[PDB]
């Protein structure tokens, strides 16, 4: 039930204040770095802050520096981040995400028989382009088939070409007689000992000369491979921060007017813009609705004002335009407003 | 201010392969960055699938499994089935302070229509607006799919960028998406020049619309 659950969003004038909160549940809450990260409307991902297990250290990014502060309480199992001098920008959804760290370590699984096989690289981990390596699969003897895995599964070699080189061990040698920069990647080795299938060995990194590998050896994730694994395990559902100086305000309604740009044959593109709104919804119909087919109502815009705008569109034939009426209703409930205006073709 | 950049759309038939990359601003992508890939469905919660430049989880399926390629982590899809229709994000790892920095996403499409390249229809202010000494251009975009579009707008020819405001696409009843974009002016600037052009580029097809302010 590993679980995390945002609240304490809302809205607010800029230069408000909010406090985010997160719940932990179905897991040690004490253990692992926490992050908020910030999803604006319509745009991407962006992480906003980072602590650690106790509070010792955390940072923030740069845009949200002096103005936001993230804390934690393992006795109330949450994560707060507070939000003061909120501007318009900080808008968005903010998600709680668990930080992985080197987890990645000496031993973080442990499986008893059959015994997870052993990856080599000849002459090396970093090789020329153009040159030989070969991958060195060692396992308990008795080995059926061995395969080395690249990073996707379908990516493979197997192998029944197995020799016998200790009392205990076979091996299995896959040679790459020239490397291309497509070769460099991950390598993983596996055996088929009858009846099922092996543990997987541990990740190999090849890489073409231009790079310097030292690959890895008892310190785990210590200097240049740091601390990582910051796969960000478990994301809630968020909750959304609203910044807006905007108040109640009924449109203003301007009609688009059927322009030359009449699509071809006969019909016409009538035009109603609804703009400089706020709040959402606004209602659209045209002759009361008595006119259902050709009409396309838009999806409003969010303006830097943060007001709303809108238009509303009907194709209809060219006679229409010479004899009859084209009313926009337009109806905005918070503000209790409501405008009738006629399209009609301009007089030029 | 560093910067990781993937593609903004891609789409692919039911069945088929793509593959996603991820830049890094710094030049290069190593396994040192210790690369991780997530997606986005609506309504629930960002998923994890890869880390580490390639490990996988539990929920993700073998289908999906990622690399380094060429300067740029890769996530690459196989037998993509139309379940994984949703926006996918990168990320990054530079150890020390503000050590993580996010991806740009890529909207991906599986395709369930053929394409369809948009409507566009372009309105000049109205006469009465000009009166209220404001200005705004009006550029509508319907019935397309994939639902990526790209909009920018132009002066006489040259290119303009401020007062444009567009919305994202949005799925209309057709199951294809619709979008607008205003372009806001002074009364001055519209009449200044000799017309005004919205681009709605969709799928390398490009559609330009004008109008003038000599009109009427």
């Amino acid at each position: 039930e590993v679980q995390l659950v945002e609240s304490g969003g809302g809205l607010v004038q800029p230069g408000g204040s909010l406090r985010l909160s997160c719940e932990a549940s179905g897991f040690t809450f004490s253990s692992y770095w926490m992050s908020w990260v910030r999803q604006a409307p319509g745009k991407g991902l962006e992480w906003v802050a980072n602590i650690n297990q106790d509070g010792s250290q955390k940072d923030y990014v740069d845009s949200v520096k002096g103005r936001f502060t993230i804390s934690r309480d393992t006795a109330k199992n949450s994560l707060y981040l507070q939000m003061n001098s909120l501007r318009a920008e900080d808008t968005a959804v903010y998600y709680c995400a668990r930080e992985r760290l080197c987890t990645d370590d000496s031993h973080m699984h442990g499986e008893e028989d059959l015994p997870r096989p052993s990856i080599s690289a000849e002459p090396g981990t970093v090789i020329p382009l153009g040159s030989h390596v070969t991958f060195v699969c060692r396992g308990p003897v008795g080995i059926h088939t061995f395969r080395l895995e690249r990073e996707s599964r379908s990516l493979y070699t197997e192998t029944e070409d197995v020799t016998q080189v200790s009392p205990s061990e076979s091996e299995a040698r896959f040679r790459i007689e020239s490397v291309t920069e497509g070769n460099a990647g991950l390598y993983r080795c596996v055996y088929y000992k009858p009846p099922k299938w092996s543990e997987q060995s541990d990740y190999l990194e090849l890489l073409v000369k231009g790079e310097d590998v030292t690959r890895a050896l008892f310190t785990h994730c210590g200097g240049d491979g740091k601390e990582s694994d910051y796969h960000m395990d478990v994301w809630g559902k968020g909750t959304t921060v609203t910044v807006s100086s905007a108040s109640t305000k009924g449109p203003s309604v301007f009609p688009l007017a059927p322009s030359s740009k009449s699509t071809s044959g006969g019909t016409a593109a009538l035009g109603c813009l609804v703009k400089d709104y706020f709040p959402e919804p606004v209602t659209v119909s045209w002759n009361s609705g008595a006119l259902t087919s050709g009409v396309h109502t838009f999806p409003a815009v969010l303006q830097s004002s943060g007001l709303y705008s809108l238009s509303s569109v009907v194709t209809v034939p060219s006679s229409s335009l010479g004899t009859q009426t084209y009313i926009c209703n337009v109806n905005h409930k918070p503000s209790n407003t409501k405008v009738d205006k006629k399209v009609e073709p301009k007089s030029c | 201010q560093t910067v990781v950049t993937q593609e903004p759309s891609l789409t692919v038939s039911p069945g088929g392969t793509v593959t996603l990359t991820c830049a890094s601003s710094t030049g290069a992508v190593t396994s040192g960055y210790y690369p991780s890939w997530f997606h986005q469905k609506p309504g629930q919660p960002v998923r994890a699938l890869i880390y580490s430049t390639s490990k996988t989880h539990s929920w993700t399926p073998a289908r999906f499994s990622g690399s380094l390629l060429g300067g740029k982590a890769a996530l690459t899809l196989s037998n993509v089935q139309p379940e994984d229709e949703a926006d996918y994000y990168c990320l990054l790892y530079y150890g020390g302070p503000q050590p993580w920095v996010f991806g740009g996403g890529t909207k991906l499409t599986v395709l369930s229509q053929p394409k369809a390249a948009p409507s566009v229809t372009l309105f000049p202010p109205s006469s009465e607006e000009l009166q209220a000494n404001k200005a705004t251009l009006v550029c509508l975009i319907s019935d397309f799919y994939p639902g990526a579009v790209t909009v920018a707008w132009k002066a006489d020819s040259s290119p303009v960028k401020a007062g444009v405001e567009t919305t994202t696409p949005s799925k209309q009843s057709n199951n294809k998406y619709a979008a607008s974009s205003y372009l806001s002016l002074t009364p001055e600037q519209w009449k200044s020049h000799r017309s005004y052009s919205c681009q709605v580029t969709h799928e390398g097809s490009t559609v330009e619309k004008t109008v003038a302010p000599t009109e009427c």
